[PDB]
C-alpha cells in the first residue's frame, strides 16, 4: 500500500512465523505429562501467541517482505495510532512532570535555605502542588501570554 | 641485475646508523 | 513520630517508594493488557 | 598505558632507577649528559592519542582488506 | 624560572606567604588596605610551580598569579 | 587482670539523629551548599577513625558493625535454604543426580521472560544454578524438604538474635577499652573454642548422621526408604548392623585400643568410585584430628593464671643471626591501631582463599561434584577473584596505617626503620626483576608468533622444535606418584589423581579425574603468572613504602592519604598518593586473575574433561589442542576466544538467552568506564556552566548548585566500571559455554 | 658519612670483593688505557662468539658455526661505533680528566686518564683490536 | 641583619641511608641547615628514618631547598626552635638563604623592596594580539 508494503493479514510470511513459533512451543510441550503444570503454562503461552498474532492482523499493520510489522510516522490518517497519539500522550505526561517540578522549585525558592528543602522534601506542599499539573497546558499558555514564563 | 640484494641492506641498516650517529653528534654538540 | 516522619521524607526513601509504586503499576498494566504495539482505541 | 597512568609514579621510578645506576660498579664510569625525567602531561596525552589512532587504523585496515580479499565477492 | 605576579586587590591576609614551600614570597608595608601590607615575590628563581599560593587566596579572582616559564634544575624539582 | 568491663547506656536510642544527615562530621552536618556535599556524605560514613580520636568509641562501632554483618550473612543463608526448600527440584535430583541439572529459581510470567524457564530435568522448569548447594545438602544427609524449611527458620531466628545482640552491645552495655586490648584471652578462645569445638562437633555429626545415610544412599536404597537420622541414634541395632564397632560402645576409646574403630575411621585416600569424591570416613578422621590439634594448641598464652606464654615476652626475647633485637615495640603498634590488623588479616584471608580454590579443584570433597563442570568452574573463578580483591585491599590498609598512625617518637620499631632506610634498593631490584621477567616471558610468545608467520615452524619454542620442559615439576609429580608405595605406608593410594601416575576415575560415563601432563606451554604460562604477580607486588610495595615522603615531595604526609596531586609544578605531580597506587594496582590484579582463569579453563577443557565410551576411549571437549595452539597469541585469540564464543552469541531464543544479553551489557559498561579515565574535570565544569545558564533562563535553578565530580571520585568511578564490565563479561562467557557444552 | 646516599654492606665493602674489583682491567688507574681495552675486547669477543653459533638461523646446517662467527665479529664493530661517538660527545680536546682525585682513605692520587679524549680513543682502539682477535681465536679453537 | 657563619658545628646521630646526597652535590650545589636544641630528642629526617639531635647546636646537609624548609617548619611548629639555612657551591662560596632581613617573611618589615607588583585588576591585562611580534608578555606590562 505505502512504499511497497503488504497488509499484515494478507502476507504469508506472518502465518509462516506463527507456525514456526507454535511448532517450537509444541516441541517442548510434548515432553511433560498432560496433567502437569508445565503443560498448562505452555498451553497458555500458545493461546497468548495466537491472540497476539490475531490482534496484530486485526489492527491493520503492514508487514514487509521479511514478514515483520513496520511503523509509519508520516502522519497518514490511516496510521495515526502508531506514532501520533502515543506522542501526544507522552508530551502531556512530560509537561505534567516538568510543570510540577518547576512549580515546587518556585514555591520552595522563597525560604532562607532551599537546599535543606531539596535534600529533605516536604510532603504536604508537594501533594498540594502535584494535582495542579492536570491543567498544565492552560496555565503554561496563560503564563507565556502574560510574560511570567521567561526570567528577565 | 640483483639490485634489491644490494639496495635493501643499504637503506635498512647502513643509512639509519649513519643518520642516527650524525643526529646524536649534532644534538650533543654545545 | 516527628523525627521518623522527617526521616521518611528524605530523598532515597521517597525515591524508592515512588519508583516501587510506578514499577508495580506498570507491571500490573502490562499484565492486564499483555501486548501493545499501536494505540487501537481510536 | 599513557592514558590512565600519570606522571608522579613514573618520576619516582625514574629517581630510583637513577640512584640504582649511580651506585652500581663497572657501570658508573658511563654517565649521561641530559638528566632523565618522565614525560610531561600534554606530551603523554599526545603519545597516547597517537598510539590509539595508529592501532585503530592498522587493525581496521587489516580486517577490511583480509575479509574482502579472502572471498573476492 | 616561572613568573609570579601580585595585583593590588590583595588584602594582606598572609596566607600565600605561609603556603609557599620554598620561601619565595614575603610581606612588605603598603598603603591601600586595612591591613596596611601587601605581598611580594623577590625570590622568583626558587619557584617550583606547586600553585599553593593560588590555592590559598580569598578573592573573586586570585591576586597572586603564577605563569609557568623556562624550566631549570631548581624549578624541575631534581635532586640528582 | 582478665575481667569483664562494660559501660551502661553510653548512647540513647532515638530517631532525632536520623532526621539530620551527616551527624558524624560537623562539616557535613552544617548543611549542603553544593552537590559535592552529597558525594561526601557516603564517602566518610565508615571512617570511624576520622569521626573522633578515642579508641573506645571506634572499637564499639567496629563491634556493632561486625554484629550487623553477621546478621546480614545469616539472612542470606536463610534465604538460600528457603529457596532450596520451596522452589527447587532437589528431591528429583536426589534419585538421578547424573542426568538432572540442579535448579532453585523460578521466573514469573509477566513480560515473556518465561523462556528463561529451561528444561533442567525431573519434571521441572527453571534456571540452572551453579552454587553447588545440592552436593553440600547430599553430603550432609538431607533427604527431604521439611529439614530445609527448619534450617531456614533457624537461620531467620539467628539473624534476629545477631541484630538484637548488636543493638544491645552498642546502646545498653558497651565494653571498655581494656576489654578489647586483651589479645591473649581472645586468641585462646578463638583457637580452642571457635575452631576446635566447632570442628569436633561437625566430626561428631558426620560420624553419627552423615556416614550411615550416605552409605545407604550409595548402596542404592531409595531416598524415601532410608531411616530418619534420629533412628540411628535411638536404635543401636541398626548401627551395629551397619558398623559392628559401635556394638562395643565407647569402651575402646578409654581403653586406648582405638584400632577397633578402623571401620569408619580410615586412611585410604583417593577418590570414591561411586560418587567421584573423597571418602567420608577420611573427612571425619581429618576433622577429629584437627579438633584435637586445635584444642591442644588453644592453651599457649598466659591469661589470669601462672601457666602460659606472654606475646610481648616472646617478641622481645627473640634473638637471631639476621634479626637481632628486632621485635621490641611491635606489640604496642599491633594493639594500638586497627589498620595494621586489618591489613594482616586481609592478606592472610586472600592467600587462604586462593589455597582453598586450588585444593578444592584438585581434590573434590563432595559427591557428584567432579562430574558437574559448571560448579567447579564457577567455584574456582569466584574464589580466585575474592582472594585477589582481599590481597589488594591489604596493601591499601597498610598504606593507610603508615600514613596516619605511624610516629617514630612514642612508638619506635627497629625493623620498620631499617626497612624504611633502604627502600631505593628494594624498588630498583623489584623493577629489574619485573623488566627481565616480562621481557623473557612475552618475547618467547612474540618470537613464536613471528617464526610461525614466516613459515618457520622449526625455529619456535615448542615441544617439537625447541623444548623447554618443567623438569622440577615433573620430578615433584613423580615423587608424589611414588609417595604411598614407600614414603607414606599408611595411605593406600596417593592424595590426588593429578600427579602423573595412577589410574583414571570416571563416574557415569563422564571423566572425573586423570593425571595432568606438563609441557612447554605450562612453563610459559607459569612464567607469565610470575611476571604479573611480580608487577602487582612492585606497584603495591612502591605505594606502601613511599607514602610518608619522597625525593620529589619531602612532605607528602602533611597532605594526607587521599589527595589528587600537588600541582602543575616540578614538571607534574599527578597521582603521587598511595590511593593512586592502589587504584593502579587494581588493574594489574584484574589482568593477572583473568590470565589465570583463562589458563585454568582452557587446560581443564583440553586435557582433563571429556566423555568415555563403552570400549574405553576418552574424547575430550576440545580434543587436546592446548599443547600446540597455546604457544602463540594468535592461537589464544582463535582457538579460545573465537571458537568458544559460538555458544554465547547463538543463545538467542533459548533458555540461555539471558547470558547472551549480559555478554553485551557488560561490554557497554566497559566502554563507559573509558569516559571517566581519559578526560578531566574542567571541561565538564565549563559545560555545566552553560547548562546552568540555560536552566537559569527558565527559573528552574536549584539551590544546590551542580558541580562536576572530584578527581578522586572520577578515578574511582572509572576503575569500578572497568572492573565490573570485565568481570561480568567473563562471567557470562564462562557460564554460557560451560552450560551449553557441559 | 651517614648523610651520603650510600650504605655500607658486607657485599659492597669486603676485602675479597674490593681486591677482585680493583684487580679488574677497568679499575687499574696507573696502566694506560690501551692495554686494558685490549684485554676487555678479547674477553668480550671470546664470550660473544658462542651464542650466535649455537642459536643462529643456520645453526643446523654445515655452514653454521662459520656464519655465527661472522655475526659475532659484526656485533663487535657495532659496539666499537657505540664507543667512538660516546667519546666525541663527552670529552673535549683540551679539558683535563674528570675522575675522582682522592681515594677512600683521603690520600691524594693521580686522576685516571681514561676519562680523556686520548685515553678513551686508546681504549676504543684496543677494544676493537682485542675483540677481533678474540673472535678469531674462538672460531679457530672451536672449528679446527 | 648580618649573615652568620657555621664553622665547626657537629651533626645529629644517624645510621645512614640511601636518600642522601648525589653527584649533583659534588657538581652543582647543596644546602646546609643549622639550628639549636635545648635537649636531646628524636626527630624524623626528610629522607626517611628517624635521627637523634644532640643538645646544643646542630648542623645538617641536604640536597634541595624544599627539604630544608620542610625540616625547618616542622622544627618551628613542633619543637619551637629557631633555624637558618645556607646554600653551598663547589668553589666554597657560602650564601645565606633563610631569613635575609632577620625576620620571618610572614611578618611585615619596614625597608623591604617590592618586586612583581601590578597596580591593576587581573582583568585589565591586554590581549595577546597587542604584544605580538615583540619579546614582552601581556602580564609583564
Ligand atoms: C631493515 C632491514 C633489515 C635487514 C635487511 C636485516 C637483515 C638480517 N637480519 Mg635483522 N633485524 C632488523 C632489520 C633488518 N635485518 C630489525 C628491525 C630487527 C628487530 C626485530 C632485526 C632482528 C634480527 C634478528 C633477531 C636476527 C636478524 C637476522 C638477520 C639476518 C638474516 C639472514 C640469515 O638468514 O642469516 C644468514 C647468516 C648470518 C649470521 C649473516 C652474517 C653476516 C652479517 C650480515 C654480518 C656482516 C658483518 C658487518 C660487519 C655488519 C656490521 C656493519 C653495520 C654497518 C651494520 C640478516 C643479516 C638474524 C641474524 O643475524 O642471526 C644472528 C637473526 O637472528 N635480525
Ligand atoms: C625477549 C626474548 C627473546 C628471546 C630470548 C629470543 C631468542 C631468540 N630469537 Mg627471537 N625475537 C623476539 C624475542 C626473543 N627472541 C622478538 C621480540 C622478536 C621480534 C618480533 C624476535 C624475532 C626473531 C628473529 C627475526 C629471529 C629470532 C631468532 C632468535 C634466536 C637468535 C639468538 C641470537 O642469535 O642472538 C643471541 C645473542 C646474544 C648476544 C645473547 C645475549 C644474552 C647473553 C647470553 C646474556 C646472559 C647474561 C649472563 C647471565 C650475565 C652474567 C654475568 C656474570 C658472568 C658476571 C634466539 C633463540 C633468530 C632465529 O632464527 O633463531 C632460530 C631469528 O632469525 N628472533
Ligand atoms: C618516492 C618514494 C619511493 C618509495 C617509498 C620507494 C620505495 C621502495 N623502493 Mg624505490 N625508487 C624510487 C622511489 C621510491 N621508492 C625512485 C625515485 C627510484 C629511482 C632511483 C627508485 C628505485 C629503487 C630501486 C633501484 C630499489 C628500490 C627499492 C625500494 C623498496 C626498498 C627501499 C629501498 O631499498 O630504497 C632504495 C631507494 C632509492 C634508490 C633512493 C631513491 C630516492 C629518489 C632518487 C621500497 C619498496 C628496492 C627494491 O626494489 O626492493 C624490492 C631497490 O632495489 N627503489
Ligand atoms: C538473599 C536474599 C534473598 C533474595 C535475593 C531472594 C530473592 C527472591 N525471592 Mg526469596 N526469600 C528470602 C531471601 C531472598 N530471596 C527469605 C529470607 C525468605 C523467607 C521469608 C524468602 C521467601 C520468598 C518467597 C515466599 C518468595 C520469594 C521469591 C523471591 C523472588 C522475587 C521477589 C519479589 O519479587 O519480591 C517483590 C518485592 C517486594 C514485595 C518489595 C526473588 C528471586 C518469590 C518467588 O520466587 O516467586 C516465584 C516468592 O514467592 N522469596
Ligand atoms: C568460646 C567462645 C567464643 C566464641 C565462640 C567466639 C566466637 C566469635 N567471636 Mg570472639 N571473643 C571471645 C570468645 C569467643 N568468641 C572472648 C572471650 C573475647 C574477648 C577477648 C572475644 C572477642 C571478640 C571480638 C572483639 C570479636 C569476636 C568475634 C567473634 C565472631 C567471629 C565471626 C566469625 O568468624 O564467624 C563465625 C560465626 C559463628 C560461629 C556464629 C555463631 C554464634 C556464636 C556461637 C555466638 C555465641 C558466642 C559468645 C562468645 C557466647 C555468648 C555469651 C553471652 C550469651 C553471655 C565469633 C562469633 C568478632 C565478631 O564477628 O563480632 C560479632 C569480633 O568482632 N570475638
Ligand atoms: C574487610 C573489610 C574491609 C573493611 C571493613 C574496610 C574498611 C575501610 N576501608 Mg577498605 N578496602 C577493602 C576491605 C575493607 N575495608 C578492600 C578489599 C579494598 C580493595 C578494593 C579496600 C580499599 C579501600 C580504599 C581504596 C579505601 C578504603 C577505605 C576504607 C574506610 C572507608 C569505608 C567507606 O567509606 O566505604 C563506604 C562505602 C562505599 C563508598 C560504597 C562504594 C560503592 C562500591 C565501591 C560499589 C560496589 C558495587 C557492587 C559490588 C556491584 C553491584 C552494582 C549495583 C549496586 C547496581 C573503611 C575504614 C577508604 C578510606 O578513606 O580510608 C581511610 C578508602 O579510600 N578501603
Ligand atoms: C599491552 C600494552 C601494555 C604494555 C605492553 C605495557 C608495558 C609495560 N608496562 Mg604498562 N600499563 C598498561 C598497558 C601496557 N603496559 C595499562 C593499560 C596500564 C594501566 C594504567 C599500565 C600501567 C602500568 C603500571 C602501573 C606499570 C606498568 C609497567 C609496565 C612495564 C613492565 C615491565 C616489563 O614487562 O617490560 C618488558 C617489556 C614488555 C613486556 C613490552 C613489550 C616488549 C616486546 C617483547 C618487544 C621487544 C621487541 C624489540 C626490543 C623492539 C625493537 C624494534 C625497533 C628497533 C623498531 C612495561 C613497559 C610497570 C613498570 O614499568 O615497571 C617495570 C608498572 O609498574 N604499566
Ligand atoms: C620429606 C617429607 C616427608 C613428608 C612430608 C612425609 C609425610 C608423612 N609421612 Mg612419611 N617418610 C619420609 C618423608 C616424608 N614423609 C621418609 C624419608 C621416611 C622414611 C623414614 C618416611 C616414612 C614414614 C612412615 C614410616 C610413616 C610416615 C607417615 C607420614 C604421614 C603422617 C605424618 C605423621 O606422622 O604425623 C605424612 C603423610 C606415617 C603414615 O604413613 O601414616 C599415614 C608413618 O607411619 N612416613
Ligand atoms: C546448619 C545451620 C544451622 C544449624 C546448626 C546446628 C544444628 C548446630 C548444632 C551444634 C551442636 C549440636 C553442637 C554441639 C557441640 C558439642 C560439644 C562442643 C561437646 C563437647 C564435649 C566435650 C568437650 C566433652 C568432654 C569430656 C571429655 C573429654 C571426657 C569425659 C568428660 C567430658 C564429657 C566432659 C542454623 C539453623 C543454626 C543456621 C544455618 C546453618
Ligand atoms: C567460610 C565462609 C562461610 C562458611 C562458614 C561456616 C560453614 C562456618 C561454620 C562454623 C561452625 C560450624 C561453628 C561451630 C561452633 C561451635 C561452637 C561455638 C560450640 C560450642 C560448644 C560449647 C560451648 C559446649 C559446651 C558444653 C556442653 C554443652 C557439654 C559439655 C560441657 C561444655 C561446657 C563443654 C560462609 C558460607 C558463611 C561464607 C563466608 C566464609
Ligand atoms: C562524565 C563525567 C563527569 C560528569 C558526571 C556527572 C555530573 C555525574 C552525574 C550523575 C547523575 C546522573 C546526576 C543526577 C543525580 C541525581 C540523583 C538525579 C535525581 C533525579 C532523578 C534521576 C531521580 C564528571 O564530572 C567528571 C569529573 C572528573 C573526571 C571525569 C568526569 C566525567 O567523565
Amino acid at each position: 500500500d505505502i512504499s511497497g508494503l503488504t497488509p499484515c493479514k494478507d502476507s504469508k510470511q506472518f502465518a509462516k512465523r506463527e507456525k514456526q513459533q507454535i511448532k517450537k512451543l509444541e516441541s517442548s510441550l510434548k515432553l511433560y505429562a498432560p496433567e502437569s503444570a508445565p503443560a498448562l503454562a505452555l498451553n497458555a503461552q500458545i493461546e497468548k501467541t495466537k491472540r497476539r498474532f490475531d490482534n496484530y492482523g486485526k489492527y491493520g499493520l503492514l508487514c514487509g517482505s521479511d514478514g515483520l510489522p513496520h511503523l509509519i510516522v508520516n502522519g497518514d490518517q490511516r496510521h495515526w495510532g502508531e506514532f501520533i497519539t502515543p506522542g501526544i500522550l507522552f508530551l502531556y505526561i512530560a509537561g505534567w512532570i516538568g510543570w510540577v517540578g518547576r512549580s515546587y522549585l518556585i514555591a520552595i525558592s522563597g525560604e532562607k535555605k532551599p537546599a535543606m528543602k531539596e535534600i529533605i522534601i516536604d510532603v504536604p506542599l508537594a501533594s498540594r502542588i502535584i494535582f495542579r499539573g492536570f491543567i498544565w497546558p492552560v496555565a503554561a499558555y496563560r503564563e507565556f501570554l502574560n510574560g511570567d514564563l521567561i526570567a528577565k | 641485475n640483483n639490485l634489491p640484494s644490494i639496495f635493501v641492506p643499504l637503506v635498512g641498516l647502513v643509512f639509519p646508523a649513519i643518520a642516527m650517529a650524525s643526529l646524536f653528534l649534532h644534538i650533543q654538540k654545545n | 513520630m516527628r523525627d521518623l516522619k522527617t526521616y521518611l521524607s528524605v530523598a532515597p526513601v521517597i525515591s524508592t517508594l515512588w519508583f516501587a509504586a510506578l514499577a508495580g503499576l506498570l507491571i500490573e498494566i502490562n499484565r492486564l493488557f499483555p501486548d501493545a504495539l499501536i494505540f487501537p482505541f481510536f | 598505558m599513557f592514558l590512565i597512568s600519570w606522571r608522579g609514579y613514573w618520576q619516582e621510578l625514574i629517581e630510583t632507577l637513577a640512584w640504582a645506576h649511580e651506585r652500581t660498579p663497572l657501570a658508573n664510569l658511563i654517565r649521561w649528559r641530559d638528566k632523565p625525567v618522565a614525560l610531561s602531561i600534554v606530551q603523554a596525552r599526545l603519545v597516547g592519542l597517537a598510539h590509539f589512532s595508529v592501532g585503530y587504523i592498522f587493525t581496521y585496515a587489516a580486517f577490511l582488506i583480509a575479509s574482502t580479499s579472502g572471498k573476492f565477492g | 624560572s616561572h613568573s609570579v605576579k601580585i595585583y593590588d586587590t590583595c588584602i594582606g591576609c598572609t596566607q600565600c606567604v605561609r603556603a609557599c614551600p620554598t620561601d619565595v614570597l614575603e610581606m612588605i608595608p603598603w598603603d591601600g588596605c586595612k591591613a596596611k601590607q601587601i605581598a611580594s615575590a623577590p625570590r622568583t628563581e626558587d619557584c617550583v610551580g606547586c600553585k599553593r599560593c593560588e590555592s590559598a587566596c580569598p578573592t573573586d579572582f586570585l591576586s597572586v598569579r603564577v605563569y609557568l616559564w623556562h624550566e631549570t634544575t631548581r624549578s624541575m624539582g631534581l635532586a640528582y | 587482670e582478665v575481667k569483664i568491663l562494660v559501660d551502661r547506656d553510653p548512647i540513647k536510642t532515638s530517631f532525632e539523629e536520623w532526621a539530620k544527615p551527616g551527624h558524624f562530621s560537623r562539616t557535613i552536618a552544617k548543611g549542603p551548599d553544593t552537590t559535592t556535599w552529597i558525594w561526601n556524605l557516603h564517602a566518610d560514613a565508615h571512617d570511624f577513625d576520622s569521626h573522633t580520636s578515642d579508641l573506645e568509641e571506634i572499637s564499639r562501632k567496629v563491634f556493632s558493625a561486625h554484629f550487623g554483618q553477621l546478621s546480614i550473612i545469616f539472612l542470606w543463608l536463610s534465604g538460600m535454604y528457603f529457596h532450596g526448600a520451596r522452589f527447587s527440584n532437589y528431591e528429583a535430583w536426589l534419585s538421578d543426580p547424573t542426568h538432572i541439572g540442579p535448579s532453585a529459581q523460578v521466573v514469573w510470567s509477566i513480560v515473556g521472560q518465561e523462556i528463561l524457564n529451561g528444561d533442567v530435568g525431573g519434571g521441572f522448569r527453571g534456571i540452572q544454578i551453579t552454587s553447588g548447594f545440592f552436593q553440600i545438602w547430599r553430603a550432609s544427609g538431607i533427604t527431604s524438604e521439611l529439614q530445609l524449611y527448619c534450617t531456614a527458620i533457624g537461620g531467620l531466628v539467628f539473624a534476629a538474635l545477631m541484630l538484637f545482640a548488636g543493638w544491645f552491645h552498642y546502646h545498653k552495655a558497651a565494653p571498655k577499652l581494656a576489654w578489647f586490648q586483651d589479645v591473649e584471652s581472645m586468641l585462646n578462645h578463638h583457637l580452642a573454642g571457635l575452631l576446635g569445638l566447632g570442628s569436633l562437633s561437625w566430626a561428631g555429626h558426620q560420624v553419627h548422621v552423615s556416614l550411615p545415610i550416605n552409605q545407604f544412599l550409595n548402596a542404592g536404597v531409595d531416598p524415601k526408604e532410608i531411616p530418619l537420622p534420629h533412628e540411628f541414634i535411638l536404635n543401636r541395632d541398626l548401627l551395629a548392623q551397619l558398623y559392628p564397632s559401635f556394638a562395643e560402645g565407647a569402651t575402646p576409646f578409654f581403653t586406648l585400643n582405638w584400632s577397633k574403630y578402623a571401620e569408619f575411621l580410615t586412611f585410604r585416600g583417593g577418590l570414591d568410585p561411586v560418587t567421584g569424591g573423597l571418602w567420608l570416613t577420611d573427612i571425619a578422621h581429618h576433622h577429629l584430628a584437627i579438633a584435637i590439634l586445635f584444642l591442644i594448641a588453644g592453651h599457649m598464652y598466659r591469661t589470669n593464671w601462672g601457666i602460659g606464654h606472654g606475646i610481648k615476652d616472646i617478641l622481645e626475647a627473640h634473638k637471631g643471626p639476621f634479626t637481632g633485637q628486632g621485635h621490641k615495640g611491635l606489640y604496642e603498634i599491633l594493639t594500638t591501631s586497627w589498620h595494621a590488623q586489618l591489613s594482616i588479616n586481609l592478606a592472610m584471608l586472600g592467600s587462604l582463599t586462593i589455597v582453598v580454590a586450588h585444593h578444592m579443584y584438585s581434590m573434590p570433597p563432595y559427591p557428584y561434584l567432579a562430574t558437574d563442570y559448571g560448579t567447579q568452574l564457577s567455584l574456582f573463578t569466584h574464589h580466585m577473584w575474592i582472594g585477589g580483591f582481599l590481597i589488594v585491599g591489604a596493601a591499601a590498609h597498610a598504606a593507610i596505617f603508615m600514613v596516619r598512625d605511624y610516629d617514630p617518637t612514642t612508638r619506635y620499631n627497629d625493623l620498620l626503620d631499617r626497612v624504611l632506610r633502604h627502600r631505593d634498593a628494594i624498588i630498583s631490584h623489584l623493577n629489574w626483576v619485573c623488566i627481565f621477567l616480562g621481557f623473557h616471558s612475552f618475547g618467547l610468545y612474540i618470537h613464536n608468533d613471528t617464526m610461525s608467520a614466516l613459515g618457520r615452524p622449526q625455529d619456535m619454542f615448542s615441544d617439537t622444535a625447541i623444548q623447554l620442559q618443567p623438569v622440577f615439576a615433573q620430578w615433584i609429580q613423580n615423587t608424589h606418584a611414588l609417595a604411598p608405595g614407600t614414603t607414606a605406608p599408611g595411605a593406600t593410594t596417593s592424595t590426588s589423581l593429578t600427579w602423573g601416575g595412577g589410574d583414571l576415575v570416571a563416574v557415569g560415563g563422564k571423566v572425573a579425574l586423570l593425571p595432568i601432563p606438563l609441557g612447554t606451554a605450562d612453563f610459559l604460562v607459569h612464567h607469565i603468572h610470575a611476571f604479573t604477580i611480580h608487577v602487582t607486588v612492585l606497584i603495591l610495595l612502591k605505594g606502601v613504602l613511599f607514602a610518608r615522603s619522597s625525593r620529589l615531595i619531602p612532605d607528602k604526609a602533611n597532605l594526607g592519604f587521599r589527595f589528587p596531586c600537588d600541582g602543575p609544578g616540578r614538571g607534574g605531580t599527578c597521582q603521587v598518593s598511595a590511593w593512586d597506587h592502589v587504584f593502579l594496582g587494581l588493574f594489574w590484579m584484574y589482568n593477572a586473575i583473568s590470565v589465570v582463569i583463562f589458563h585454568f579453563s582452557w587446560k581443564m577443557q583440553s586435557d582433563v574433561w571429556g566423555s568415555i565410551s563403552d570400549q574405553g576411549v576418552v574424547t575430550h571437549i576440545t580434543g587436546g589442542n592446548f599443547a600446540q595452539s597455546s604457544i602463540t597469541i594468535n592461537g589464544w585469540l582463535r582457538d579460545f576466544l573465537w571458537a568458544q564464543a559460538s555458544q554465547v552469541i547463538q543463545s538467542y531464543g533459548s533458555s540461555l538467552s539471558a547470558y547472551g544479553l549480559f555478554f553485551l551489557g557488560a561490554h557497554f559498561v566497559w566502554a563507559f568506564s573509558l569516559m571517566f579515565l581519559f578526560s578531566g574535570r574542567g571541561y565538564w565544569q565549563e559545560l555545566i556552566e552553560s547548562i546552568v545558564w540555560a536552566h537559569n533562563k527558565l527559573k528552574v535553578a536549584p539551590a544546590t548548585q551542580p558541580r562536576a565530580l572530584s578527581i578522586v571520585q572520577g578515578r574511582a568511578v572509572g576503575v569500578t566500571h572497568y572492573l565490573l564490565g570485565g568481570i561480568a563479561t567473563t562471567w557470562a562467557f564462562f557460564l554460557a559455554r560451560i552450560i551449553a557444552v557441559g | 658519612d651517614p648523610f651520603i646516599g650510600s650504605l655500607e654492606t658486607p657485599v659492597t665493602s669486603s676485602p675479597l670483593i674490593a681486591w677482585y674489583l680493583s684487580n679488574l682491567p677497568g679499575y687499574r688507574t696507573a696502566v694506560n688505557p690501551l692495554l686494558r681495552g685490549v684485554e676487555v675486547g678479547l674477553a668480550h669477543g671470546f664470550f660473544l662468539v658462542g651464542p650466535f653459533v649455537k642459536a643462529g638461523p643456520l645453526r643446523n646446517t654445515a655452514y653454521a658455526g662459520s656464519a655465527g662467527s661472522l655475526a659475532a665479529a659484526g656485533l663487535v664493530v657495532i659496539l666499537s661505533m657505540c664507543l667512538t661517538i660516546y667519546g666525541i660527545s663527552s670529552f673535549k680536546e683540551g679539558e683535563p680528566s674528570i675522575a675522582p682525585s682522592l681515594t677512600l682513605t683521603g690520600r691524594k692520587k693521580q686522576p685516571d686518564q681514561l676519562q680523556t679524549a686520548d685515553g678513551w680513543a686508546k681504549f676504543t682502539g684496543g677494544f676493537f683490536f682485542g675483540g677481533i682477535s678474540g673472535v678469531t681465536w674462538a672460531y679457530f679453537l672451536l672449528y679446527v | 641583619t648580618p649573615p652568620q657563619l657555621d664553622p665547626n658545628t657537629p651533626s645529629p646521630i644517624f645510621a645512614g641511608s640511601t636518600g642522601g646526597l648525589l653527584r649533583k652535590a659534588q657538581v652543582e650545589e647543596f644546602y646546609v641547615i643549622t639550628w639549636n636544641s635545648p635537649k636531646e630528642q628524636i626527630f624524623e629526617m626528610p629522607t626517611g628514618g628517624a635521627a637523634i639531635m644532640r643538645e646544643g647546636p646542630n648542623l645538617l646537609k641536604l640536597a634541595r631547598k624544599e627539604q630544608c624548609l620542610a625540616l625547618g617548619t616542622r622544627l618551628r611548629s613542633k619543637y619551637k626552635i629557631t633555624y637558618q639555612f645556607y646554600r653551598v657551591f663547589p668553589n666554597g662560596e657560602v650564601q645565606y638563604l633563610h631569613p635575609k632581613d632577620g625576620v620571618y617573611p610572614e611578618k611585615a618589615n619596614p625597608g623591604r623592596e617590592g618586586v612583581g607588583l601590578n597596580m591593576r585588576s587581573i582583568g585589565k591585562n591586554v590581549s595577546p594580539i597587542e604584544v605580538k611580534f615583540t619579546g614582552k608578555q601581556s602580564y609583564d606590562l
